[PDB]
RNA sequence: CUCUUAAGGUAGCCAAAUGCCUCGUCAUCUAAUUAGUGACGCGCAUGAAUGGAUUAACGAGAUUCCCACUGUCCCUAUCUA
RNA sequence: GCCCGUCGCUAGUACCGAUUGAAUGGCUUAGUGAGGCCUCAGGAUCUGCUUAGAGAAGGGGGCAACUCCAUCUCAGAGCGGAGAAUUUGGACAAACUUGGUCAUUUAGAGGAACUAAAAGUCGUAACAAGGUUUCCGUAGGUGAACCUGCGGAAGGAUCAU
RNA sequence: ACCCACUCGGCACCUUACGAGAAAUCAAAGUCUUUGGGUUCUGGGGGGAGUAUGGUCGCAAGGCUGAAACUUAAAGGAAUUG
RNA sequence: GCGGUAAUUCCAGCUCCAAUAGCGUAUAUUAAAGUUGUUGCAGUUAAAAAGCUCGUAGUUGAACUUUGGGCCCGGUUGGCCGGUCGGAUUUCCAACGGGGCCUUUCCUUCUGGCUAACCUUGAGUCCUUGUGGCUCUUGGCGAACCAGGACUUUUACUUUGAAAAAAUUAGAGUGUUCAAAGCAGGCGUAUUGCUCGAAUAUAUUAGCAUGGAAUAAUAGAAUAGGACG
RNA sequence: UAUCUGGUUGAUCCUGCCAGUAGUCAUAUGCUUGUCUCAAAGAUUAAGCCAUGCAUGUCUAAGUAUAAGCAAUUUAUACAGUGAAACUGCGAAUGGCUCAUUAAAUCAGUUAUCGUUUAUUUGAUAGUUCCUUUACUACAUGGUAUAACUGUGGUAAUUCUAGAGCUAAUACAUGCUUAAAAUCUCGACCCUUUGGAAGAGAUGUAUUUAUUAGAUAAAAAAUCAAUGUCUUCGGACUCUUUGAUGAUUCAUAAUAACUUUUCGAAUCGCAUGGCCUUGUGCUGGCGAUGGUUCAUUCAAAUUUCUGCCCUAUCAACUUUCGAUGGUAGGAUAGUGGCCUACCAUGGUUUCAACGGGUAACGGGGAAUAAGGGUUCGAUUCCGGAGAGGGAGCCUGAGAAACGGCUACCA
């Protein structure tokens, strides 16, 4: 329609974002950035709707015009930025650190990490090619470009990253039996290890999970982001661990813990 | 303008399609450039997403492949005599690709004579030794060698002008220059 | 379709970029350039011991195999160089809990590489458009005649 | 362009207009517990005829099922929370049975008369 | 019902090249129509090889309208033999 | 008792119908064809690079000879750019004139139906062996229902020599 | 040629009614709310009307195809008693 | 169907009924309608079997091809105990499913990469008189799937799953004072915070991925131009 | 949430419809109307016509200020604050409204781009620019020509503008530069061998063409043409380098050149510091705007499979004037009969083509509650189409735009 748009309604913004129907019309449109509009949190829907730091949106965009906030280490003053999976939020003010990782209901959580921690950062390539002069390149799901890596790296490999400086000081080979966690589909947010591949030429491999409950699931390869080796991963899981318990399972626990 | 979309044009079963919408700009489509030989002359073309296109119409000179000798010169283009497609391209000299097309020859002549030191139809120290090195490599063809007799070269027209700005293509040989040479005198 | 001439045009068949220097005298005459197109489907002899050019050939042509796999029975060799195949199937229809037949026709562009004979399953693989209708090639021949020497003379 | 307000109405009226049986028995149930409308009755016996058909529903299911198990308890839980149904029958198929006037008996009009503080449904 | 006949005009058709009255009445075409056409019919006096009705095709036949064309006209002028 | 048709009255509906009838909309032949766009020309003017003159400047470093860079100024000369009005030829193509086609409506003297409708006039066709058993197909005929010829049917008034 | 018994395959009658049907009746008109062997065709209140219209076939008479506007509370079937 | 002189239908008065901040009329549509009939109609006489046969498309179409037997493995309810400080698992037990074996039994197939599994056994033993029990390397499982080569009769059905917008709908939690709603809210140290949420289901026809091999199609070897090597 | 009742007859049982009955996020209309919450609303008919007002503008320390503007104070004799006007930039292609056209179209679910364009965002990304190469080319930075403005004016009239005089830039138009190294063709000389050499030029990126590498399906040899490195001078060459996909002529690189040569900072704000051979020398802090190619992101454009209402009183349809396919080209951002040329005779259909109707935008969905269904969706979300009707086009990353222009019709 004559070309690109500028705007979202609501109902049209993506439901893990939990924005309430009424109260106006509009959703916060996610610029153009390192992630996907249909996945990421802008920073109005994180520093308003999840941290309740500001009420308005018109505050919102007094707390970056300070720089308080710096995302994966740089500033940030774009209010509908699209923050997004793996990416560190810091306040300088209110020493907090944050890192944007997925609910079992597939819901960006807010989760606090440490200092130490909140200076490095998992991509996933996505891909890897041979760029201009000879020098090969690695891209990932957030969209940097790292040029140099090892040449064992290959596509569907996790990256550390120095967020400091740009560089990959480690990656994790996509193997049979590693710690993985599920971008997409349904089982968005569970945390499986992999059990084995389907392989389809033509498209559309499948990724055989099973989490630490011995429960099991699919997606398709493209929903995988390596995180580790079973039992330890490489950054600290939300609470739940990516489970997944059943209706009633989560009306016990919750129904269990009551006593005042 | 003239439009590139498939909204006219009857469905495979015949059947006659409604007009849906209007002509968008993006199914456009222009005119041909028809470029014609001699006194370059090229005008821009402000095509989709900034991205000139530089559409070409009078071309004098254009760059031309030996591809045997893997040299490349830039001769004269000295007029049309085959085209596949239409031979009012021919007729009237225009330039475009799959045109087959003389060329001045007397550039690549120069090469060879200095490079083997030939020469072609029909004393320094180190030119001597090279000139050694080469031959059992200097047999050339012989429907090459005797378009230099008349100064001029068939070569094909492997750019497109209409495009680029460029008319450049590759001197004849092998079957293709077989080929088009059948053609030529077996039509002439 | 073809059937022989490989040169009858008005201008040289040839592949693109695939030169022979006639200063090297070969035994081949023309280099010829070839490919698998993948998913399984044998490039079939003919297509690396012909002569013939067709580059919209999946084997020896300028087009890449991708998207829809589909089989068809083909009904129609007419036009050069493209068939017309039948694709069947029965479509449900819920309030009667019943199926009727019905059927497409798929225009695909088949190299001469196969020989297709009206009657032959073919299988036939997706393209960027390769003309106004055909969107579709053929990949691989899965009948063959259907009992054509057994409809000779008497004993 | 704004979200859809949504509502539903609460209520559902008789097929056959007129009944004398059924008008009799209506009128006796606004005597008791002091409703002004055949409304008020209406509303809760389309109350009633959901919840009989959830019950209905859900019982065709195999016991032990995870839907009848988590969606038969909680609707058995909240019958209980008001008090409707009775602590006994429990499992549901007393949900199934049921009638109007247990809903009628539980409304704040009847209760501020029943232990005493009223005397006359009307002045309650 | 009455007189009365050899029988008392049937199927058709019509102000028709057949209708006095008559420039019939209605409709249509026109600015306007004693014109034309379509209807109407107690039809002075229509009508069945005195042939009735219909009818493609044909007509230097009679008649009405339209398009084109025009010095027929408005309104006349000039040229050649 | 029931009952059938012509004939007569009021009212309504749709049909046929001279007008080679009318109106709206969608395509569309032929003819004419605006406009921007592409293109051959055009040069209202206003500059460019080159070549030479005359009058001054600044020194590459000398005692006379010798000599580069940038800048302004008027007789005079070669080889390219800009670019208005204008204009050649195109593709695209609105629109006008005259036709045709499809769809949807619609006026009309008159004609001919049907209904409301029960009834009025004329007869008695059907219902009783309905007073000539009834009905079917066909064909001719008569104010009207109907009559009559040739074959059927029983739904007959005969399950029977 | 006849008689007697059996068996196919016919044209029918007789008695039954498990069964079916609104009944009259029906070895199918049965095995149908305990509703599904396979398949073709036609009907959807009465009148308008087998009319109009278009197409099509015919020498013609006419045949096949075949509406609507409007009207209307019945029309109709079998059986009962008069 | 009432009204032509005592009108239970009109015009009023009285009284009464139903629904009630709403109630009536008109039009449409849905249920009632098994009067559109797949579920599920009807056609001798009520509407309805084409005068008759042939016949293409279409729909439909007899029976038969691994059936039976033996062993192993481990699941999920439920019984009788409960050992235990409402829930627990072993032995006893039936029941119902799943997997894999061997019975003449391709499992696509080589060429190794791999092994988790016992015909192994190398020692013997925790311990109930011992096949109750697993750690444990030196002759001895292929398929559990990697990846390369070489090839593969076509389907319908059905299972499970992925890919999947929200609002709607179904539905859980929450006392908006009730409710339609909303997605909130609930707790203290109410002087400097603590805390659960914001589920789940449907989502089919088509495409994709996986299991099943009944039912129903399809192809194969007869001028052998067969199958193996 | 699986119900029926009144009407054919003297009475009966049927067939059968009419009537009743109930609901409607279904409109109207009548009578009636007190409170809370919720709030649809010129769709239907006329995508008919429109008075007037409003609905798109926009500035950071950080492109341009001699306002003859305001403030003056506070160091600022080039400027420095604030700041109209105007330039320059970006935006006006989102939004909002409507549902006329539209029936294999749209739309939906599912695909494809190994068939493309993409402002912005986000990540990366540039020592090469001159020239016969000692009497050098502004790099301590090259050129004018304009608004606003000043003044003279024209017209009944408009967001009309003319002649005249100035002056800016991240506007316009120009134009220098930087290490080392290696590889290539040339080649003055010298000397015969098996042969080697000073020093001359070329080699950024982009553009266009031709050529080459881009291996790999398990192992070995000989000969021809060239021609590499190492001599233990017959001869040997040993270690030998390889990216991604199911798939590529892919990514990337090599050679000969080609270009009215793309880009490679003549920009702006803050701070002002080191360092000696004391030149105001040579350095140097934080980030702004830019900039080429690649990637990401917002997109776009096409695109595979399957699915639309009524209609045979529509059975044949498609190729005038592309209908179906082949070759070549042209055009496109790019695939393609998109278009042209040449060639062929193809393509669809009773499994309903083609044609007609639609009081037809499609979808998420709505109404009706045994089930099966029937009916509806202009309309709060998604997609598409449009701006009185048609067509055309400038600008631009993006429009065939209409709160843009041009033309014709009304
Ligand atoms: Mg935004
Ligand atoms: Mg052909
Ligand atoms: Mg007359
Ligand atoms: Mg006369
Ligand atoms: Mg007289
Ligand atoms: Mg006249
Ligand atoms: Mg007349
Ligand atoms: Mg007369
Ligand atoms: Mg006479
Ligand atoms: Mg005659
Ligand atoms: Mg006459
Ligand atoms: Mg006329
Ligand atoms: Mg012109
Ligand atoms: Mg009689
Ligand atoms: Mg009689
Ligand atoms: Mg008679
Ligand atoms: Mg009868
Ligand atoms: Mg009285
Ligand atoms: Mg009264
Ligand atoms: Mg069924
Ligand atoms: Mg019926
Ligand atoms: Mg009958
Ligand atoms: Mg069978
Ligand atoms: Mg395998
Ligand atoms: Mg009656
Ligand atoms: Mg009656
Ligand atoms: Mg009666
Ligand atoms: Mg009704
Ligand atoms: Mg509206
Ligand atoms: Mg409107
Ligand atoms: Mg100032
Ligand atoms: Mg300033
Ligand atoms: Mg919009
Ligand atoms: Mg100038
Ligand atoms: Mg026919
Ligand atoms: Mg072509
Ligand atoms: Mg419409
Ligand atoms: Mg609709
Ligand atoms: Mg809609
Ligand atoms: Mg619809
Ligand atoms: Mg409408
Ligand atoms: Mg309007
Ligand atoms: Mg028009
Ligand atoms: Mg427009
Ligand atoms: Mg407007
Ligand atoms: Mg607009």
């Amino acid at each position: 329609a004559r070309g690109p748009k500028k705007h979202l309604k609501r109902l049209a913004a993506p439901h893990h974002w939990l924005l309430d129907k009424l109260s106006g019309c509009y959703a916060p449109r996610p610029s153009a950035g390192p992630h996907k509009l249909r996945e990421s949190l802008p920073l109005i829907v994180f520093l308003r709707n999840r941290l309740k730091y500001a009420l308005n949106g018109r505050e919102v965009k007094a707390i970056l015009m300070q720089r308080h906030v710096k995302v994966d280490g740089k500033v940030r003053t774009d209010t509908t930025y699209p923050a997004g999976f793996m990416d560190v939020i810091t306040l300088d003010a209110t020493n907090e650190n944050f890192r944007l990782v997925y609910d079992v209901k597939g819901r960006f959580a807010v989760h606090r990490i440490t200092d130490e921690e909140a200076s490095y950062k998992l991509g996933k390539v996505k891909k890897v090619q041979l760029g201009k002069k000879g020098v090969p390149y690695v891209v990932t799901h957030d969209g940097r470009t790292i040029r140099y890596p090892d040449p064992n790296i290959k596509v569907n490999d996790t990256v550390k990253i120095d967020l400091a400086s740009g560089k990959i000081t480690d990656f994790i080979k996509f193997d049979a039996g590693k710690l993985v966690y599920v971008t997409g589909g349904r089982n968005l947010g569970r945390i499986g290890t992999i059990v084995h591949k389907e392989r389809h030429d033509g498209g559309f491999d499948l990724v055989h999970i099973k989490d630490s409950l011995d429960n099991t699931f699919v997606t398709r390869l493209n929903n995988v982001f390596v995180i580790g080796e079973q039992g330890k991963p490489y950054i600290s899981l939300p609470k739940g661990k990516g489970i997944k318990l059943s209706i009633a399972e989560e009306r016990d626990r919750r129904r269990a813990q009551q006593g005042l | 303008g003239i439009s590139r979309d498939s909204r006219h044009k009857r469905s495979a079963t015949g059947a006659k399609r409604a007009q849906f919408r209007k002509k968008r700009k993006f199914e456009l489509g222009r005119q041909p450039a028809n470029t014609k030989i001699g006194a370059k002359r090229i005008h821009s073309v402000r095509t989709r997403g900034g991205n000139k296109k530089y559409r070409a119409l009078r071309i004098e000179t254009g760059n031309f492949s030996w591809a045997s000798e893997g040299i490349s010169k830039k001769t004269r283009i000295a007029g049309v005599v085959y085209h596949p497609s239409n031979n009012e391209l021919v007729r009237t000299n225009t330039l475009t690709k799959a045109a087959i097309v003389q060329i001045d020859a007397t550039p690549f002549r120069q090469w060879f004579e200095a490079h083997y030191g030939q020469t072609l139809g029909k004393k320094s120290k180190n030119a001597e030794r090279k000139w050694a090195a080469r031959a059992a490599s200097a047999k050339i063809e012989s429907s090459v060698e005797s378009q230099f007799s008349a100064g001029r070269l068939y070569a094909c027209i492997s750019s497109r002008p209409g495009q680029s700005g460029r008319c450049d293509g590759y001197i004849l040989e092998g079957e293709e220059l077989a080929f088009y040479l059948r053609r030529l005198t077996a039509k002439k | 379709s073809t059937e022989l001439t490989v040169q009858s045009e008005r201008a040289f068949q040839k592949q693109p970029h695939i030169f022979n220097n006639p200063k090297v005298k070969t035994s081949k005459r023309t280099k010829r350039w070839y490919k698998n197109a993948g998913l399984g489907f044998k490039t079939p002899k003919t297509a690396i011991e012909g002569s013939y050019i067709d580059k919209k050939c999946p084997f020896t042509g300028l087009v890449s195999i991708r998207g829809k796999i589909l089989t068809g029975t083909v009904v129609s060799t007419k036009m050069h160089r493209t068939i017309v195949i039948r694709r069947a199937y029965l479509h449900y229809i819920p309030k009667y809990n019943r199926y009727e037949k019905r059927h497409k026709n798929v225009p695909v562009h088949v190299s001469p590489a196969f020989r297709v004979q009206v009657g032959d399953i073919v299988t036939v693989g997706q393209c960027r458009p390769i003309s106004k209708t055909v969107r579709f090639n053929v990949v691989k021949v899965s009948a063959a005649a259907g009992k054509a020497n057994k409809q000779f003379a008497k004993f | 362009p704004r979200a859809p307000r949504t509502y539903s109405k609460t209520y559902s009226t008789p097929k056959r207009p007129y009944e004398s049986s059924r008008l009799d028995a209506e009128l006796k149930l606004a005597g008791e517990f002091g409703l002004k409308n055949k409304k008020e009755i209406y509303r809760i016996s389309f109350q009633l005829s959901k919840i009989r058909r959830a019950a209905r529903d859900l019982l065709t299911r195999d016991e032990k099922d995870p839907k009848r198990l988590f969606e038969g308890n909680a609707l058995i839980r909240r019958l209980v929370r008001v008090g409707v149904l009775s602590e006994d029958k429990k499992k549901l198929d007393y949900v199934l049975a049921l009638k109007v006037e247990d809903f009628l008996e539980r409304r704040l009009q009847t209760q501020v008369y029943k232990l005493g503080l009223a005397k006359s449904v009307h002045h309650a």
